[PDB]
Protein backbone atom coordinates (compact mmCIF):
# COMPACT_ATOMS: atom_id res chain seq x y z
CA UNK A 1 0.00 0.00 0.00
CA UNK A 2 1.98 3.29 -1.43
CA UNK A 3 0.21 5.88 -2.86
CA UNK A 4 2.19 7.65 -6.30
CA UNK A 5 3.13 10.87 -5.40
CA UNK A 6 0.50 12.76 -4.78
CA UNK A 7 -0.33 15.06 -1.67
CA UNK A 8 -3.69 15.96 0.00
CA UNK A 9 -4.09 18.95 2.09
CA UNK A 10 -5.57 18.50 4.89
CA UNK A 11 -7.83 15.30 4.95
CA UNK A 12 -8.25 12.19 2.65
CA UNK B 1 22.25 14.77 -40.28
CA UNK B 2 23.32 15.16 -36.70
CA UNK B 3 21.01 15.67 -33.57
CA UNK B 4 22.13 19.20 -32.23
CA UNK B 5 20.70 17.78 -28.70
CA UNK B 6 18.89 20.86 -27.68
CA UNK B 7 18.51 22.24 -24.49
CA UNK B 8 15.52 24.08 -24.17
CA UNK B 9 14.25 26.93 -22.06
CA UNK B 10 10.45 25.68 -22.32
CA UNK B 11 9.81 26.24 -18.69
CA UNK B 12 5.75 24.82 -19.62
CA UNK B 13 6.85 22.44 -21.97
CA UNK B 14 10.13 20.23 -20.03
CA UNK B 15 9.92 16.91 -18.09
CA UNK B 16 9.93 17.26 -14.69
CA UNK B 17 11.72 14.47 -13.35
CA UNK B 18 10.65 12.74 -10.43
CA UNK B 19 13.48 14.41 -8.10
CA UNK B 20 11.78 17.69 -9.27
CA UNK B 21 8.10 16.12 -8.75
CA UNK B 22 9.08 15.01 -5.21
CA UNK B 23 10.75 18.48 -4.12
CA UNK B 24 7.28 20.10 -5.31
CA UNK B 25 5.30 18.11 -3.16
CA UNK B 26 7.71 19.72 -0.12
CA UNK B 27 8.31 22.76 -0.86
CA UNK B 28 4.36 22.74 -1.49
CA UNK B 29 4.03 21.84 2.56
CA UNK B 30 6.81 24.24 2.41
CA UNK B 31 4.47 26.75 2.18
CA UNK B 32 1.92 28.34 4.63
CA UNK B 33 -2.38 27.62 3.92
CA UNK B 34 -2.11 31.57 3.21
CA UNK B 35 -0.28 30.74 0.28
CA UNK B 36 -1.25 27.22 -0.48
CA UNK B 37 -4.28 29.12 -2.10
CA UNK B 38 -2.32 30.07 -5.14
CA UNK B 39 -0.85 26.59 -5.66
CA UNK B 40 -4.59 25.37 -5.08
CA UNK B 41 -5.91 27.55 -7.86
CA UNK B 42 -2.81 26.88 -10.35
CA UNK B 43 -3.66 23.51 -10.21
CA UNK B 44 -7.69 23.98 -10.33
CA UNK B 45 -6.92 25.84 -13.88
CA UNK B 46 -5.67 22.67 -15.47
CA UNK B 47 -7.40 19.98 -13.10
CA UNK B 48 -11.34 20.48 -12.65
CA UNK B 49 -10.81 17.18 -10.70
CA UNK B 50 -9.59 19.32 -8.22
CA UNK B 51 -12.64 21.87 -8.29
CA UNK B 52 -14.90 18.51 -8.23
CA UNK B 53 -13.73 18.27 -4.62
CA UNK B 54 -14.17 20.64 -1.81
CA UNK B 55 -10.69 23.17 -2.07
CA UNK B 56 -10.05 22.41 1.49
CA UNK B 57 -8.19 19.82 0.09
CA UNK B 58 -5.74 19.98 -2.61
CA UNK B 59 -5.81 17.78 -5.28
CA UNK B 60 -2.37 16.90 -6.96
CA UNK B 61 -1.31 14.61 -9.17
CA UNK B 62 2.30 14.49 -9.94
CA UNK B 63 1.99 11.91 -12.75
CA UNK B 64 -0.98 13.29 -15.14
CA UNK B 65 0.05 16.63 -14.91
CA UNK B 66 1.25 18.73 -17.44
CA UNK B 67 4.28 20.63 -17.29
CA UNK B 68 2.20 23.75 -18.05
CA UNK B 69 0.62 23.13 -14.50
CA UNK B 70 3.68 21.30 -12.65
CA UNK B 71 6.45 24.13 -13.47
CA UNK B 72 3.76 26.87 -12.61
CA UNK B 73 3.61 25.20 -9.69
CA UNK B 74 7.04 25.04 -8.79
CA UNK B 75 7.59 28.68 -9.87
CA UNK B 76 5.52 29.81 -7.38
CA UNK B 77 6.80 27.65 -4.71
CA UNK B 78 10.01 28.37 -5.51
CA UNK B 79 9.17 32.72 -6.00
CA UNK B 80 8.53 32.37 -2.27
CA UNK B 81 11.06 29.91 -0.66
CA UNK B 82 13.49 32.31 -2.20
CA UNK B 83 14.15 33.77 1.64
CA UNK B 84 15.93 36.55 2.39
CA UNK B 85 18.25 33.98 4.21
CA UNK B 86 19.09 32.03 0.88
CA UNK B 87 19.07 35.76 -0.85
CA UNK B 88 20.39 38.15 1.25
Amino acid sequence: KVAPLKIKLGGF
Amino acid sequence: ASASYDSEEEEEGLPMSYDEKRQLSLDINRLPGEKLGRVVHIIQSREPSLRDSNPDEIEIDFETLKPTTLRELERYVKSCLQKKQRKP
